[PDB]
């Protein structure tokens, strides 16, 4: 079952609709971006170790490129993920607002009027 | 074989898959399957020997039968509704035949016999291609018709695939057959959640493809096709064996590794329906795959097996060819669990 | 109906000729007379033994080249379309592709018979 | 459906069954594959003629083309198997197990 | 599994059966120690036929030397056992 | 009920299919497939599809000639089998004939759902067209539209045929 | 098919034990036939009569197990006057397991089958009572 | 010391090193610019400032 | 005094074509080191023909 495959107004291969520009972009110090940079640094270290080079010192340009590439991809990945979650919430709220019969707000009862069974522990 | 011809055949395989993935007409989808098979047959025979010839013959027979049933299901659907568009598949008999044909193409149990045999009969590069790229087209078609799918048949075949993958993998000393049974079990996991959520199918497919690529590239790096030949790799490249051990742990599904994420999300999705018993059995069965991954880890990384004298000559030389994407594949196979909410971008 | 009658008539005439050929003359069959002919000496092996095909590769190419004939036969009707530029481009595309396949097999010694 | 549709579908089922049960010769199974292709051609042509779908009159030609490709592929594989064993018996393709 | 682990006894029964299947040897007079040349009154050509019968029965060829010196069933049984490395 | 010509042709089609599916010998199987191709040409002709019937007959004649040569080269034995030379082949042939006859009787005397749907018969004349127009053959126009509408189909088909030539050369190379 | 399943499940629990046993025997026979078909396909029996013997052996084993399970389950349900109690299904499952053990002439197989079939049948009864779904329809 | 060329010499491959560093710097400045324009556009659309 | 490590006898358990061998699969052979089986001498007999005297 595909929930969002055919939502009206969806452009086939866009990856970032113009509507997404109305959302605050992720901060450059976002911990998820830092974790992506950590992944890139780990990839650089593993690249050094597999090629039988000094793991920490062998190629600084290669390690920098690894970290930069992972951060660069992660930024747009996070933007798209946040856009999808915003879309989900927007649709949920619109549907609840347009179908009041299926989401009734029934009367609130205080705990002084609700009869709860007591189960002794003994 | 000429490198130009090899590149042309690879592009024809990928062109058939892309034609399957972008078409709206059933005839074009069938044509994509035919083109993919026609280009794939010679790639399996690139290193010519009787075992490769036998593997190619078995693959051709299985896939040609599957495509014949596919075309018959399309024609029945056209007969009962003059529609060529890939949609809800207005006829139930046609849908049953379509499901069986796609299952035959994927290698889901009961039709799973060909996969171990073809994988063992070809080279590690051909096995990499067969077990990674060749799953895309049938899975895409299954995703596009998921609404009209009958849960009872698909779930039966998925559970059978998980069971048979575990049981068959328990008995293997050849690495290619182990990979094939692992592939069968992962296909079962992929198709179990398909009637409920195709995003989970895509996520599981991507994670499995990453782990499989990492495993096959590690096996090509250390030229081992048997357990005993892999038991020598510690005395030549210990880092390779350590990375292989961690990747094998990830394949097993143990947290906090990335392998655990698809199983976790599929279990959650199935419990969002009622569906309680099936995920429990699926996890209990995946314990078998974990067992034989752990046995491989015991043989190759956690203990040291005896070596031979001539390994000293190998110590003096380096690996000439280098796989540029192997470190990224290993990292994605292992350390990706904290980025789980990013799966929302898949739908 | 007329073509079915014609087929029936021709097959009946041939069958009647065979029947007359086999029932009119005097038959004197005995084992030497009916034995296989090999120029007066008995054959060594069987005629049902495998017979090698030196032109096997050309035979497979005939299967593929035969289907392009089915693609080219509707061309007389295709010349009546309004967009003659698209049709003429596609007819030449198919024939150029068919000449390229012949050129490839020719240069790779695919037309030479096995020895 | 009319009787002819059931007859063509029965022919397809018989050819499929024929392919599924192997005797000794590989070539017989290839013939069964070609028979399935012919049955599909006939069925699709009848359906397209009955509904007067003009642009669909060209699909069976495409089907025949890819049937020819499939048959050529099978024949090449048979040539290789026979060159290896001197016989096209499916019993000889038992080097790889499950 | 493959064929059962052939023993000396079965070898002897097969050899004796083949020998009594030979139309020039009377069954009751034949023993495992009978000598073909003297006891059975068999000539050199006859012996060659017996060795060929053994070859057919046990599925392996005996050279001209080797086979020539086997003059009674016990030597044939011993030769077959030694060739097949059968100890029981 | 009109002369039952289409029903007879389809029955002979099924009979030839049973003939080659019993797998007596490749030489005999090719003969059965040739007979099936002929009756299928007839069946399609009786529906207005002259071009398609003639084309499929020609194609299968060429294919069976190649198959005959290949059978003589690689699929022979001392005693080739016919439909009465072997209990397995004869049993399969008789079983197919009896299944066809049972299905025909079952659907002809009753009106029953075999597997997919039901059928009462009446001959395939009923669903015909009574269409009165044209100086052209609609099938011919549809097939000729391959060069103006089916550009994508022409591209993929030509590419696949060229690739098939390359593929057979690669497969039969050996080494 | 589900026709046999409905034929078994339509009859109330502690009523008409003979009909329930007949339906269970039919279900077991169908299962045994399918098992023997797969076994013959994947493991050829080298002779037609041997294949007939293997089919008969498997089918009779399965049919006997089903008959015993149904008979003792219904008998216990009607004797105790306690339908909708999983213990009846547990007793039937253990009886079927002991039948299998007698059929293969093995004590360990008999004991293991008694335990496992009893547990599985009790679980099936609990699932019928509480509405547990083996193949849930998509809901979300 | 080595018996053969060992093609990577004592000096690094300057073309590859320069290309790698240039790619890294280009990607970094592109990301900074993109984030700045994204912030500006978000602030404009919702009318914060 | 030192940690136990696998020896030849331990290592030979994984050297067969299969784990858990049975009577049927005890005769299965592991594949060759390179995936090349030895070529069979399936000699194809040439056709013998009498060219004459007639
Ligand atoms: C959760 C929280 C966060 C945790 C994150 C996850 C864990 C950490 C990240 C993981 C990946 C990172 C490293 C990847 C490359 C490592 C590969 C490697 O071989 O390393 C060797 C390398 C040594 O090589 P060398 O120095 O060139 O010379 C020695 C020779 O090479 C001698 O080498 P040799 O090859 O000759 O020696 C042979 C040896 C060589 O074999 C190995 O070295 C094994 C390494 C495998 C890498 C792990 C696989 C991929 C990552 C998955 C990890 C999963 C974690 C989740 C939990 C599951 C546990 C597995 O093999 C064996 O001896 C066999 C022993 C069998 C044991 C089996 C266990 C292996 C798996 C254990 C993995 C545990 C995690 C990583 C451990 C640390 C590794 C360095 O190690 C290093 O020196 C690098 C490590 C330190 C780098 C980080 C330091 C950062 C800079 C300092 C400043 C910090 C900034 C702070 C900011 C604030 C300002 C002050
Ligand atoms: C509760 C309602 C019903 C439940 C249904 C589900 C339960 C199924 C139970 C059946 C268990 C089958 C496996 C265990 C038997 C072991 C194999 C064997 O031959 O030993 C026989 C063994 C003695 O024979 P043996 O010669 O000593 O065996 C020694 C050899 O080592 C043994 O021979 P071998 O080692 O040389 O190998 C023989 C061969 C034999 O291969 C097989 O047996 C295949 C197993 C398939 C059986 C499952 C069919 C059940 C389907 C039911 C459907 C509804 C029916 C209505 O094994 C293989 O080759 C394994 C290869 C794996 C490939 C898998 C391909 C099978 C297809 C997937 C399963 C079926 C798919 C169906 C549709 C799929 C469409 C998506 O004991 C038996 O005779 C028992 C046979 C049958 C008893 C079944 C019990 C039925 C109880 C029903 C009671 C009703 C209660 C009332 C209801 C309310
Ligand atoms: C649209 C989708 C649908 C499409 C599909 C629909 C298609 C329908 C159209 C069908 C038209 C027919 C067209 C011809 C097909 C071509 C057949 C062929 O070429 O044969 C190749 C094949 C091998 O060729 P070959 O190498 O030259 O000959 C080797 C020797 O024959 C054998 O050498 P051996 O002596 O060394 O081997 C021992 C012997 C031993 O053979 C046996 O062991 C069989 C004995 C089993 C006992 C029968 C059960 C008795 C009671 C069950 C009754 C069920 C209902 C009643 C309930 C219980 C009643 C109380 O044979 C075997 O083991 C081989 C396996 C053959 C067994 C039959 C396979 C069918 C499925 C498996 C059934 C297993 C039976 C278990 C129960 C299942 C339900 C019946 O030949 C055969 O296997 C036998 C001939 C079959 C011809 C007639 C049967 C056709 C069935 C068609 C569908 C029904
Ligand atoms: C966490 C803490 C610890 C927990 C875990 C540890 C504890 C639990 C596990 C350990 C014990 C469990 C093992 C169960 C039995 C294993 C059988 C076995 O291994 O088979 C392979 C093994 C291999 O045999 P084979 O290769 O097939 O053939 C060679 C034979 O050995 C050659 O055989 P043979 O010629 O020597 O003679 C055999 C023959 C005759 O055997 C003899 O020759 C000597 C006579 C011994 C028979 C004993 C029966 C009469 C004595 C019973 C007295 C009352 C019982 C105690 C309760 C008192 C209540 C106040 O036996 C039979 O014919 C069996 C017929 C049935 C009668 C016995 C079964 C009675 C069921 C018990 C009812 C309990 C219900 C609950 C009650 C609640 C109130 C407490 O079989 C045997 O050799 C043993 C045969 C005897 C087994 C039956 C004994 C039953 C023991 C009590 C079972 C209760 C535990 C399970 C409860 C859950 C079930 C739902
Ligand atoms: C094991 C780790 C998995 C990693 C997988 C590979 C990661 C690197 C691959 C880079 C992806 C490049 C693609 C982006 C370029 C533009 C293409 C874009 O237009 O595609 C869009 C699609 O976007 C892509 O799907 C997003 C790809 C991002 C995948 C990453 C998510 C992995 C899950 C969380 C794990 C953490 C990942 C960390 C990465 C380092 C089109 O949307 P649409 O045509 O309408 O959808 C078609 C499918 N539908 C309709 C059936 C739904
Ligand atoms: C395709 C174009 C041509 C079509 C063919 C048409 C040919 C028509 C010509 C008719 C010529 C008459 C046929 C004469 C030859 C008949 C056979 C023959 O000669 O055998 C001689 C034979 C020897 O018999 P015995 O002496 O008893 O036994 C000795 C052996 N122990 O004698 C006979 O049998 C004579 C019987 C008469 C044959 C019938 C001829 C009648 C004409 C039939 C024409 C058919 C057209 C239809
Ligand atoms: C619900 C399922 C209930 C299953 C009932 C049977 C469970 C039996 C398990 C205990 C094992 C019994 C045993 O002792 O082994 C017998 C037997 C093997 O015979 P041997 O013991 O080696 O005979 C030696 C003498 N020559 O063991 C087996 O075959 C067990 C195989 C069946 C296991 C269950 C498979 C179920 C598959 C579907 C899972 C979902
Ligand atoms: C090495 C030893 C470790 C062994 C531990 C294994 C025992 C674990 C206990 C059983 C786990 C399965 C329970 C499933 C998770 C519960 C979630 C739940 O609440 O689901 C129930 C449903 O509950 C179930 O379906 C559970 C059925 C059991 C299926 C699997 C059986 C597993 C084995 C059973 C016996 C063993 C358990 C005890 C073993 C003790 C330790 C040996 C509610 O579903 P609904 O359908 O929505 O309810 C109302 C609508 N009908
Ligand atoms: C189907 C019809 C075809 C038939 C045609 C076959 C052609 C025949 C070819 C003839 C070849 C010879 O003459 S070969 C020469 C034969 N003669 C000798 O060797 C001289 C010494 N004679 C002896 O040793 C004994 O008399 C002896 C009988 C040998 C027993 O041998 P033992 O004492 O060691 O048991």
């Amino acid at each position: 079952m595909t929930m969002m495959s055919g939502r009206p107004g969806r452009v086939p291969l866009q990856f970032l609709p113009n509507e997404a520009r109305s959302l605050p972009p992720p901060k450059l110090t976002d911990p998820r971006l830092v974790y992506m940079g950590f992944l890139g640094y780990c990839s650089g270290l593993i690249d050094n170790a597999i090629r039988r080079r000094p793991v920490v010192s062998a190629g600084l340009h290669r390690q920098l490129l690894y970290v930069t590439s992972f951060v660069f991809f992660g930024y747009y990945l996070l933007k798209r993920q946040d856009y999808m979650y915003a879309l989900r919430d927007h649709d949920m709220f619109a549907y609840v607002k347009s179908h009041p019969e299926d989401f009734p707000e029934k009367d609130k009862k205080t705990y002084g009027e609700i009869l709860e069974e007591f189960h002794p522990v003994r | 074989m000429n490198p130009i011809i090899y590149t042309t055949l690879i592009m024809t395989v990928m062109s058939g898959t892309m034609l399957v993935m972008i078409s709206s007409h059933w005839l074009l989808i069938w044509i994509g399957f035919e083109m993919n098979l026609l280009a794939m047959i010679p790639v399996l025979m690139k290193n010519f020997n009787p075992r490769a010839t036998e593997a190619a013959t078995k693959y051709f027979l299985t896939q040609a039968t599957a495509s014949m049933m596919l075309m018959m299901a399309i024609i029945i659907n056209l007969l009962y509704s003059g529609q060529w568009t890939i949609t809800k598949m207005f006829n139930p008999v046609a849908m049953t035949m379509m499901t069986m044909a796609l299952a035959m193409k994927l290698g889901l149990s009961p039709f799973h016999f060909w996969v171990p045999e073809v994988t063992q009969g070809i080279s590690l590069q051909a096995g990499l291609l067969l077990l990674t790229w060749q799953k895309l087209a049938p899975l895409s078609v299954l995703c596009q018709i998921s609404q009209s799918i009958n849960p009872n048949l698909m779930l039966t075949m998925a559970m059978l695939s998980i069971l048979i993958g575990g049981w068959g993998g328990l008995n293997q000393t050849q690495l290619r057959k182990i990979m094939a049974y692992s592939s069968i079990a992962h296909m079962g996991w992929m198709t179990a959640v398909l009637p409920y959520n195709t995003t989970m199918t895509i996520l599981n497919l991507l994670i499995y493809i990453t782990m499989t690529l990492a495993m096959f590239m590690l096996l090509i790096h250390s030229s081992a096709t048997t357990t005993l030949s892999l038991s020598h790799t510690w005395n030549k490249m210990p880092v390779i064996t350590s990375l292989m051990m961690v990747t094998l742990l990830s394949m097993g599904g143990l947290p906090p590794l990335s392998g655990f994420m698809p199983k976790w999300m599929i279990i959650q999705e199935m419990t969002k329906n009622e569906s309680i018993i099936m995920p429990t059995l699926m996890a209990m069965t995946a314990l078998l795959n974990l067992y034989f991954y752990m046995r491989l880890a015991y043989s190759s990384s956690l203990t040291m097996f005896p070596s031979t004298n001539n390994m000293k000559m190998k110590w003096q030389f380096e690996h000439t060819k280098q796989m540029k994407l192997l470190p990224t594949m290993i990292v994605l196979s292992t350390l990706v669990l904290p980025m789980t909410p990013a799966l929302s971008s898949l739908n | 109906m007329n073509i079915m009658l014609t087929l029936l008539t021709n097959v009946t005439l041939a069958s009647l000729l065979v029947l007359i050929a086999f029932w009119l003359p005097q038959l004197n069959a005995y084992s030497e007379k009916t034995s296989p002919y090999e120029c007066g000496f008995d054959p060594m092996g069987s005629a049902r033994l495998p017979f090698s095909m030196k032109f096997f590769l050309v035979a497979i190419t005939f299967l593929l080249f035969d289907l392009e004939i089915a693609l080219l036969l509707p061309l007389p009707w295709a010349s009546q379309t309004n967009n003659l530029k698209t049709m003429l481009t596609m007819a030449l595309f198919l024939l150029i592709l068919l000449a390229a396949s012949l050129a490839y097999e020719w240069t790779q010694k695919g037309l030479e018979w096995a020895e | 459906m009319p009787l002819v549709y059931m007859n063509i579908i029965m022919a397809f089922a018989i050819a499929l069954a024929g392919l599924l049960m192997y005797r000794s010769h590989l070539m017989s199974s290839l013939l069964c594959l070609e028979g399935m292709m012919l049955s599909l051609f006939i069925m699709s042509t009848l359906i397209i003629l009955n509904t007067h779908f003009t642009l669909a009159n060209m699909m069976p030609i495409i089907l025949l083309v890819f049937a020819a490709c499939e048959a050529a592929l099978g024949l090449s594989l048979l040539v290789m198997v026979s060159n290896t064993y001197g016989t096209d018996y499916v019993q000889n393709l038992n080097l790889l197990q499950c | 599994s493959d064929a059962p682990p052939l023993t000396l006894e079965a070898i002897k029964d097969r050899v004796l059966y083949v020998l009594k299947l030979y139309d020039k040897i009377d069954p009751e007079k034949l023993s495992v120690n009978s000598h073909f040349m003297k006891d059975l009154g068999l000539d050199s050509l006859d012996q060659v036929e017996i060795i060929m019968a053994m070859e057919d029965e046990f599925g392996f060829e005996i050279p001209d030397i080797d086979a020539e010196k086997l003059m009674c069933p016990q030597e044939i049984v011993d030769y077959i056992a030694d060739k097949k490395d059968v100890y029981e | 009920m009109t002369m039952y010509i289409a029903f007879i042709l389809s029955t002979i089609f099924v009979i030839g299919f049973v003939g080659f599916s019993s797998k007596p010998s490749p030489i005999y199987g090719g003969l059965g497939l040739i007979v099936s191709g002929g009756v299928g040409c007839g069946i399609v002709l009786n529906f207005g599809g002259s071009f398609l019937g003639l084309m499929v007959f020609l194609i299968y004649l060429g294919g069976m000639l190649v198959v005959f040569g290949y059978t003589t080269a690689m699929a022979t034995e001392m005693y080739p089998e016919v439909w009465v030379s072997n209990k397995t082949v004869f049993g399969a042939f008789v079983s197919g004939l009896m299944m066809e006859f049972c299905m025909v009787y079952y659907a002809l005397k009753e009106e029953e759902v075999e597997i997919i749907f039901k059928f009462n018969g009446l001959g395939d004349w009923v669903i015909y067209d009574t269409g009165d127009s044209g100086f052209f053959s609609e099938e011919a126009m549809g097939i000729a539209a391959l060069y103006s509408y089916g550009t994508w189909l022409v591209i993929v088909t030509g590419w696949s045929l060229l690739i098939g030539v390359v593929v057979i050369m690669e497969i039969t190379r050996g080494n | 098919a589900k026709t046999l399943l409905h034929k078994y499940s339509d009859i109330p629990e502690g009523t008409e034990c003979h009909r329930k046993a007949y339906a269970s025997t039919s279900i077991g026979g169908a299962t045994g036939l399918i098992v023997s078909a797969y076994s013959i396909a994947l493991k050829p029996p080298a002779s037609f009569l041997e294949g007939v013997a293997r089919t008969g052996r498997y089918t009779f084993t399965s049919a006997a197990i089903g008959a015993i399970f149904g008979l003792t389950s219904c008998i216990s349900a009607q004797v105790r006057e306690k339908p909708d109690d999983p213990l009846n299904y547990f007793i039937g499952g253990c009886a079927g397991g002991l039948t299998l053990g007698a059929r293969t002439r093995s004590y360990g197989i008999g004991a293991a089958a008694c335990a496992y079939m009893g547990l599985t049948a009790a679980l099936v009864k609990m699932g019928q009572l509480e509405g547990w779904q083996v193949f849930a329809e998509p809901k979300v | 010391k080595f018996y053969i060329r060992e093609p990577p010499h004592g000096s690094p491959d300057w073309l590859k090193v320069g290309l790698t560093l240039g790619t890294s710097v280009f990607l970094w400045i592109y990301l900074i610019k993109q984030h700045k324009e994204d912030v500006l556009e978000y602030k404009r659309r919702n009318g914060l400032e | 005094a030192r940690q136990w490590q696998p020896d030849v006898e331990w290592a030979e358990q994984f050297g067969g074509a299969v784990m858990y061998p049975t009577k049927e699969t005890a005769h299965w052979k592991p594949p060759p080191w390179n995936d090349v089986d030895p070529p069979k001498d399936t000699l194809v007999s040439n056709l013998t023909l009498n060219f004459g005297p007639q």
